[PDB]
């Protein structure tokens, strides 16, 4: 094994080889969206939330399937990648059909949870 | 003398089945014992039915035939032996100017051989590059080869072909395989279904020498089941294929051994794409996977594969008889060789032309297409098909080739130039290919599945003139967006028409939008 | 009927890979894939059922209805 360095968000990191982005952000306390991401299962690539920014890179790379390696640096919150799950965001939720919270509460002015308590 | 008749799908449409038919019955009611044989298309679809006459080495070539027309063509040429001149259209003496601009490689076959008759094939020198290639060569020298021939691409990619042979030659694993993409997903776009039913036996040959390149035992050809007489045809060459050792095991006395089935697909557009055509073979869903894990590396069944395009093998033996040099000299310095395109639309002559790349879009339109029908304005080509763009009239001059279509924005695509006049309106071309692409996507990535569908109600907004403001800048954005967020190339390539319509076209949707009304006069809403 | 489909699933038996043709293959028989030889389809070759309906509605040449 070979210890690779990389940099995320400006804070240098050594990660171990065979690691893909979005684990050495989780083991190293950095948020990174992601809606079709589980330990478990192989990566799918659908939901498109966890695109990083890789310095020498022309397109933004899913976190979830890239493989960190050496001299890598990540930039997870810049503004191409937050227009880029913006857009994403804003296109899963036109064909969303639900109700964060109900009528009841968005009326009160204090917004209690009306529907909790009842 | 020998009687030849176009029996491609294009011809049997045409009426090719019942001129051939009329005309065994005529030869039969005068007792004459004359070789009928079938051909391929030969780039004159509007010409078809054909009837091409051999004599020696010449030929003649009688556009429009009709069963009525037989018996004047069999008293004349055939009994009298004198050309009738008053339907013949071409002749060996004086092709038709629509096959002087051309170089044909990959269609170099088509239309002039028997597609079911393997000795018709290796009379006309076929079936030599394999024998060279058994011999003496080697295949690292086959890599060499393609890779000094500059041969890439011809399914609109343009990757290099060598590399990709490189890439599973050298993967880890004792089992690879060779697939061949003849699925071919643009309705309008017909050159690979034309060399399976035309020359059937480049695409075999090609197959071979790329399993011998790269270490292949099993082969594989992704055919449309919808292209019956294709499967017929490719059926009947495979089968005549192994009568000769020229496939199956031990080709040609050697240790080397590589056999091809047939694969059906169901039929669907993204179907098409590598990985999709790999989980469509496997038996699951044509859902495109992520591709940096490569084909090459890790394709059917997780052994490495090489999915090629029908032109690239047809261009491969080509390669090797005449040597890497040859090829190399034809094109410009990015792009080597031939390119065949499916002119249509507004154009005069439509059909298969095979281009050296380089040459300008113009000369095809006008030199080679004929002009623009009924001698109206052009005022774009939808290059590419569906996801390809609109190449405006002052860019006419920019050479075929990968790297400057692409400079346009459009693609290469399925290689289907759809010809339009100044008649008709941008916002509903873009509209069109976009509601396709929309209609064929497959559902997986948010950008592909919903923006598209973002993206076509907001034109059909701007065509009925019930559009809001700001749709300009919500829709550039939204197709750039979903260009650079989708996953597969059926999503990186679907907003093509609008963004191109945007680059040149923008005073179009302005005035379809503010206005209300359409230059064109060609939106339904709007008349 | 199901018997209909009984040499299509002996001629594309032993291997799990081949179900679009049979789907194809029903579709030419019967004209639409009834979900009752997509389940002799399903017990008969050993593909589990929603891969089966999933590469059924997945082509817009496979209809479920009857014509
Ligand atoms: N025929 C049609 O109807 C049609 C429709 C839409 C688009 N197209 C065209 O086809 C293209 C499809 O894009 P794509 O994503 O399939 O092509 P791509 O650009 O991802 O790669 C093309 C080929 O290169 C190979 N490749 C790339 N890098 C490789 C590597 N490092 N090692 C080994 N092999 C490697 C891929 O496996 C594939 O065979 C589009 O860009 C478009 O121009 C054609
Ligand atoms: C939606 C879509 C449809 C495609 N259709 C075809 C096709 O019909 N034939 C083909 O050769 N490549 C097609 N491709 C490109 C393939 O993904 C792949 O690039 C091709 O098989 C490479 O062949 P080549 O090396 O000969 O260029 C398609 C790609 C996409 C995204
Ligand atoms: S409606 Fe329900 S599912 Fe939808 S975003 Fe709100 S909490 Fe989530
Ligand atoms: S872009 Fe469309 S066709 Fe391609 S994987 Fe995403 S949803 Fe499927
Ligand atoms: S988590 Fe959805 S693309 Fe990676
Ligand atoms: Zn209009």
């Amino acid at each position: 094994m070979r210890l690779v360095r990389v940099n995320i968000d400006n804070k240098e990191i050594f990660a171990e080889e065979g690691k893909t982005i979005l684990e050495v952000a989780h083991e190293n306390n950095i948020e990174i969206p992601h809606l079709c991401y589980d330990k478990r299962l192989k990566p799918y690539g659908a939901c498109g939330l966890c695109v990083v920014e890789i310095e020498g890179s022309p397109k933004l790379a899913r976190a979830c399937s890239t493989y960190v390696t050496d001299k890598m640096v990540i930039k997870t919150d810049s503004p191409r990648v937050r227009n880029a799950r913006k857009m994403a965001l804003e296109l899963l939720l036109s064909e969303h059909r639900g109700d964060c919270r109900p009528p009841c509460v968005l009326a009160c002015p204090a917004h209690t949870d009306c529907q909790g308590y009842v | 003398m020998k009687i030849r008749v176009g029996l491609g799908s294009c011809g049997m449409a045409a009426g090719g089945n019942k001129v051939m038919e009329c005309i065994q019955q005529e030869l039969r009611s005068r007792n004459l014992d004359i070789p009928v044989e079938p051909t391929g298309c030969i780039g004159l679809c509007f010409f078809e039915p054909l009837v091409d006459v051999i004599d020696g080495d010449d030929v003649y070539t009688y556009g429009n035939v009709t069963p009525e027309m037989i018996p004047k063509i069999i008293e004349s040429h055939v009994i009298g032996k004198k050309p009738l001149d008053e339907f013949i259209v071409s002749t060996s003496f004086e092709p038709y100017p629509m096959l002087k601009s051309q170089v044909r490689i990959a269609l170099k076959n088509c239309g002039r051989i028997n597609p079911e008759d393997i000795d018709d094939y290796i009379k006309n020198g076929g079936y030599e590059a394999l024998k060279k290639v058994l011999t003496s060569m080697t295949p690292e020298e086959v890599i060499e080869e393609i890779k000094i021939s500059g041969l890439r691409g011809r399914g609109g990619a343009g990757f290099p072909t060598w590399f990709k042979w490189d890439a599973a030659r050298k993967a880890s694993g004792d089992i690879k395989y060779v697939v061949c993409n003849a699925d071919e997903g643009d309705p309008g776009a017909f050159m690979d279904r034309s060399i399976l039913e035309g020359d059937p036996h480049a695409v075999l040959e090609g197959m071979t020498i790329a399993a011998y390149a790269i270490g292949a035992k099993e082969g594989y050809i992704y055919v449309r089941a919808e292209y019956p007489l294709a499967i017929k045809r490719l059926e009947i060459a495979i089968e005549q294929a192994r009568n000769r050792n020229l496939l199956g095991n031990n080709i040609l006395n050697t240790n080397f051994s590589f056999d091809i089935k047939l694969k059906k697909g169901a039929g669907a557009f993204v179907c098409g794409e590598e990985t999709a055509l790999i989980a469509s073979i496997e038996g699951e869903r044509g859902m495109p996977r992520l591709k940096p894990p490569f084909p090459a590396q890790s394709g059917l069944w997780g052994r490495p594969t090489n999915i090629n395009n029908v032109e690239t093998y047809a261009n491969v033996p080509w390669i090797i008889t005449n040597g890497g040099k040859a090829f190399a000299s034809l094109g410009t310095e990015k792009s080597k060789g031939t390119k065949v395109f499916a002119l249509a639309g507004k154009i005069k002559r439509g059909g298969l032309v095979e281009v050296p790349m380089g040459m300008s879009l113009r000369e095809v339109i006008y030199n080679i297409g004929g002009g623009i029908k009924d001698d109206k304005a052009f005022k774009a080509v939808q290059m590419g098909g569906p996801s390809g763009g609109c190449i405006p009239a002052d860019l006419i001059d920019t050479p075929v080739d990968y790297e400057s279509i692409t400079k346009t924005g459009a693609i290469m695509g399925s290689g289907g130039m759809i010809v339009m006049d100044e008649t008709t309106c941008m916002v509903d071309i873009a509209r069109f290919f976009l509601e396709f692409t929309c209609k064929e996507s497959c559902g997986k990535c948010t950008y592909c599945r919903v923006g598209t569908r973002r993206m076509l109600e907001i034109l059909d907004r701007i065509c009925n003139g019930e559009g809001r403001d700001g749709d300009l800048e919500l829709l550039e954005e939204l197709a750039v967006s979903v260009k650079d967020g989708s996953l597969c190339g059926l999503g990186q390539t679907a907003p093509n028409p609008v963004l191109t319509t945007l680059r040149y076209f923008k005073d179009e949707y302005i005035a379809h939008i503010r206005d209300k009304k359409c230059p064109a006069k060609q939106c339904k809403a709007l008349i | 009927d199901l018997s209909l489909l009984d040499p299509v699933l002996d001629e594309y038996k032993g291997e799990k890979s081949n179900i679009i043709a049979i789907l194809q293959k029903t579709q030419e028989i019967y004209r639409f894939l009834p979900l009752d030889a997509l389940n002799y389809i399903s017990e008969k070759t050993g593909v589990k059922k929603a891969k089966i309906y999933g590469i059924a509605t997945f082509y817009a040449q496979f209809r479920l209805k009857p014509v």
